[PDB]
RNA sequence: CAACGCGAAGAACCUUACCAGGUCUUGACAUCCUCUGACAAUCCUAGAGAUAGGACGUCCCCUUCGGGGGCAGAGUGACAGGUGGUGCAUGGUUGUCGUCAGCUCGUGUCGUGAGAUGUUGGGUUAAGUCCCGCAACGAGCGCAACCCUUGAUCUUAGUUGCCAGCAUUCAGUUGGGCACUCUAAGGUGACUGCCGGUGACAAACCGGAGGAAGGUGGGGAUGACGUCAAAUCAUCAUGCCCCUUAUGACCUGGGCUACACACGUGCUACAAUGGACAGAACAAAGGGCAGCGAAACCGCGAGGUUAAGCCAAUCCCACAAAUCUGUUCUCAGUUCGGAUCGCAGUCUGCAACUCGACUGCGUGAAGCUGGAAUCGCUAGUAAUCGCGGAUCAGCAUGCCGCG
């Protein structure tokens, strides 16, 4: 066995960027990539109205923010259940950074996705945020295992 | 039937109309539960097949939007 | 008359790269007034731009069948094919996009 | 579930069809006409020893190609036969009927006849390991490349039925281009019913 | 003035149509080559099993090659030609 | 009752309506085909034996 | 696992087997025997009809006069019927291991024996595929292979396909071209073909150019010996056993569709990626003769009337919806969902009442994401939106395929 390798579009003019492109390609349910695309595109005008800044760097700032950088991976070695920290890869790092912007803003609650993402990098923009909460949980977590650094 | 008229069979019918000709009688036979009434079954006291048995049933007027197997149950319990 | 085909999605674009100025045709029809959500339509000139051939050619194609999304892959993959078939020049960038997938 | 014959799969490759002509609106009544001739044509042929029965339609008119291994158990004087075989497909049809008799040549080689054979001398209380063995004998020395017999059924018990397998040379059913010669007979003994099961691989065509 | 054919042989189907153009052609009238139309084709799904077993499926394939040939010139030689021209009955010859 | 039955499917019935479709071969209702009038066991062993010329295996 | 959207690819009668009732007994169905001659076809009564009471009415033909070729009847018994049982007697047909890679045979050797050697050991592959060594040499069933489909190209051909160069058109409709998609035919092509490296120098593997195709290109057909006393006596035959004026047969109606219930599979919902309204684009495959049915009119509507065209690259089915651009509502058991529901209607058919679907009217709950646990999915796959056909007078959330 072995990886495999994958590829994406990058090309957005709205904010073009190859995580911004990810981005869309997540939070896409029903095959409406158009929808997604819609809908990020009318987040990031409402983010560059309110805020007085171009939505890219808010985004990269998100990201540096919720992006996790040790991961608590368990392991059942006898009857223990233990728990051994990880690093993560810059790809996973990402992928789940978006995931946690994606699941935290649809679960946060207002009258339009558009709105919810908004506020959700606004919130992580400013490290108080809903996916910095899982962020913490999972550094609390890794810290807490950090007796197995390695096997 | 929407247009083309009522339902009711030929037999049934025509021992109808030679029971009303003269005066409303003992009750009328038939096993045709798909007939639909008409204000000519009124005061017959038309009998309906169930499958084992037949149910003497009184047609009054209001009985004219109605089948006969809406009056002649078939299941049992 | 440069000729090709962007098959792709069962959505083929029988283009024939003519020289003109630039104009692109979707089956009798203007760019805008077919396909709306015109984040597609900068995707299309991407080997476009990246070799320069922005007036020189005209697009004139019939695309049958498939979306939005698939007519806009099938003309440009048939637009690659027939520039490429036109000047082999740039094939060797070319090949790293190739736009071929069988889809 | 097991294997599929050959005769259905190897339609196309180089079997040619048992039955040419393009209909419309008929095809089911011809196709149940041509089933009924066939039923009748085996049944009063049956000791003739006929292996397969073509047919063509042609217009109102119906050739028929008769493959026997034997002219003279077919065809005879050449009247009485020819008569008794055309008019009553005739009378049973209501057009006219044209017939053809070809003769096979090794007859030992065609599994329609070698199971028949075979069940004939099962039916005649022959033991099932000298028939089998008689008969592959006779075909390996007729000519074939490989011979496959199966006999499943009572072959003496009561309580179980068994298959018996014998066969000699190459059979490869897998290769398509095999021109396999597969057919089936029953035999229906005191004991209950026997299956005789026989596809024998003539060669390949390149 | 047309004719065409309906054929489930492949190779008889092309036999009769390079037989019809050469026949059609030895007497000068033109005739275009022979159309090669769209096969109409079918498909039948019957299970394998007998009585249980609904996964168990087979597929028959059911194919007709359909040719058109028009005639440019009348050439009433080749139309007595054809008439008398005798070809297999797997094609149903129809004018 | 299959003879009957076969029996019954070729009386004349007082109503078109009343007609159902039978093989012709077999006594087998429920999925008999209609474009071959032929049973699915007996239709599929025809065509395996080499008649009915339009239908073979299908490969896609 | 291999039963549970399975037989059964469509139960108002018919299908129908099962039951209440009215019935029959060379019988509903096929050979037998003696005759009397055509039966049918229209009409009244009982009918629910089976069936009779019956009337109108029987036109049969072929020969050198006997007879023969069917149909109906009138008598006799050989018989018929078995959806009656046995798949622990069977043929035939399929499911599982399993598309896993193993299962075997001739000769020779060893072991006094059951047995082993070939098939073991090393490398290698999807493979007991292949190579090396080899006390063994060869071979069969398998596996790849040639079969079909798709991915690119040369030629053969342009009408019922295409419309650019040309001229006309409201329309690809006309003259005109076969440039080109396209369709249907012959070929070619990808076969470790070539180079480097590794590996034994081999079999074999990684990378490299070409190319549509690089290491069985993807998929389909193809299911090795045998196991499950696996499923089917119901598709068909089947020995045995059992009934036979009845476990057989005809007909009306009923049941096969009942539910305090529980469980498999599927569809719809709980809403803001949303609900309703206005505008717009793209489809792929398949069918059409008592069949498919343009167009026009009527009707909010399902649909009805006249009817063009099509035995079909012509004409039709048949204006795909998701989707996009706008208007509007606003976080609520709601402008969510439409189930249950009353009425009024449409498709069919003798008749949708036990018993279809669809449409409008007025409401609208269960329901706001659902327990252990569990299921499918590695790329054009998941998810999801429509389209056509089987069974069919009329019935699909299931099946087959397509996009």
């Amino acid at each position: 066995k072995g990886p495999v390798a994958k590829r994406d579009v990058l090309p957005d003019p709205i904010y073009n960027s190859k995580l911004v492109s990810r981005l869309i390609n997540k939070m896409m349910i029903d095959g409406k990539k158009g929808k997604s695309q819609t809908i990020l595109y009318k987040s990031f005008d409402i983010i560059k109205e309110r805020t007085g800044n171009d939505a890219m760097e808010v985004f990269e700032q998100a990201l540096k923010n919720i992006m996790p950088v040790l991961e608590v991976k368990a392991r059942r070695v006898g009857g223990a259940n233990y728990q051994v920290p990880v690093e993560v890869r810059p790809e996973r790092r990402t992928t789940l950074g978006l995931r946690w912007l994606v699941n935290y803003a649809r679960l946060r609650g207002e009258k339009t996705m558009e709105e919810r993402l908004a506020n959700e990098i606004l919130d992580a923009a400013n490290n108080t945020g809903a996916a910095v909460k899982k962020r913490e949980d999972t550094h609390k977590m890794a810290e807490a295992n950090k007796a197995f650094a390695h096997y | 039937s929407l247009k083309k008229g009522p339902f009711v069979d030929g037999h049934l019918m025509t021992k109808i109309e030679k029971l009303n000709e003269t005066d409303k009688k003992q009750v009328v036979k038939t096993w045709s539960r798909r007939s639909t009434i008409f204000p000519q079954f009124i005061g017959h006291t038309i009998a309906v097949y169930d499958g084992r048995k037949h149910v003497p049933v009184f047609i009054s007027e209001d009985m004219v939007g109605h089948k006969l197997g809406e009056f002649a149950p078939t299941r049992t319990y | 008359q440069y000729y090709g085909t962007g098959r792709r999605k069962s959505s083929v674009a029988r283009v024939r790269l003519v020289p003109g100025e630039g104009r692109i045709v979707v089956n009798n029809r203007e760019i805008s007034e077919h396909i709306p959500s015109a984040a597609l339509i900068e995707d299309i000139k991407q080997p476009l731009t990246l070799t320069e051939t922005a007036g020189t050619y005209d697009v004139l194609v019939n695309v049958h069948g498939g979306g939005l999304s698939g007519q806009a892959g099938a003309i440009r993959h048939g637009i690659a094919r027939a520039l490429l078939e036109a000047d082999p020049e740039y094939r060797t960038t070319l090949k790293r996009a190739g736009l071929l997938t069988r889809d | 579930g097991q294997k599929v014959n050959p005769v259905g799969l190897r339609i196309g490759v180089i079997r040619d069809w048992e039955s040419k002509w393009y209909a419309g609106k008929d095809y089911a009544d011809f196709l149940h006409e041509d089933l009924k001739i066939r039923e009748y044509i085996s049944k009063r042929l049956s000791d003739a020893s006929v292996s397969k029965v073509e047919i063509e339609r042609a217009a109102n008119r119906v050739n028929i190609t008769i493959h026997t291994a034997k002219p003279g158990m077919v065809i005879g004087k050449g009247g009485s036969e020819v008569e008794a075989l055309r008019k009553a497909l005739n009378s049973l049809t209501g057009k006219r009927v044209h017939i053809n008799i070809l003769e096979i040549k090794r007859a030992d080689l065609d599994a329609q006849l070698v199971a028949d054979n075979i069940a004939r001398q099962l039916e005649n209380r022959v033991s099932f390991r000298r028939a089998q063995k008689q008969q592959i004998q006779r075909t390996m020395r007729a000519g074939a490349q490989g011979v496959k017999t199966m006999v499943s059924g009572r072959l003496g018990g009561a309580d179980i039925a068994r298959s018996e397998y014998y066969s000699e040379g190459t059979v490869p059913l897998h290769t398509l281009r095999a021109d396999i010669d597969y057919a089936t007979s029953e035999a229906d003994t005191t004991y209950g019913k026997l299956g005789v099961k026989v596809w024998i691989y003539r060669g390949e065509v390149l | 003035i047309r004719i065409r054919l309906k054929a489930y042989d492949h190779r008889i189907l092309d036999q009769s149509a390079e037989k019809i153009v050469e026949t059609a052609k030895r007497s000068g009238a033109s005739v275009s080559g022979p159309i090669p139309l769209p096969t109409e084709k079918s498909v039948y799904t019957i299970l394998r099993a007998v009585h249980k077993y609904k996964d168990s499926r087979e597929q028959f394939e059911m194919r007709t090659h359909k040719r058109l040939i028009d005639i440019v010139n009348p050439t009433p030689q080749t139309v007595d030609a054809l008439m008398r021209l005798d070809l297999p009955s797997g094609v149903d010859i129809e004018i | 009752a299959k003879k009957s039955m076969i029996a019954k499917q070729q009386r004349t019935p007082k109503f078109k309506v009343q007609e159902y479709t039978r093989c012709e071969r077999c006594g087998r209702p429920h999925s008999v085909i209609r474009k071959f009038k032929l049973c699915r066991i007996c239709f599929r062993e025809l065509a395996y034996k080499g008649q009915i010329p339009g239908v073979k295996k299908a490969s896609w």
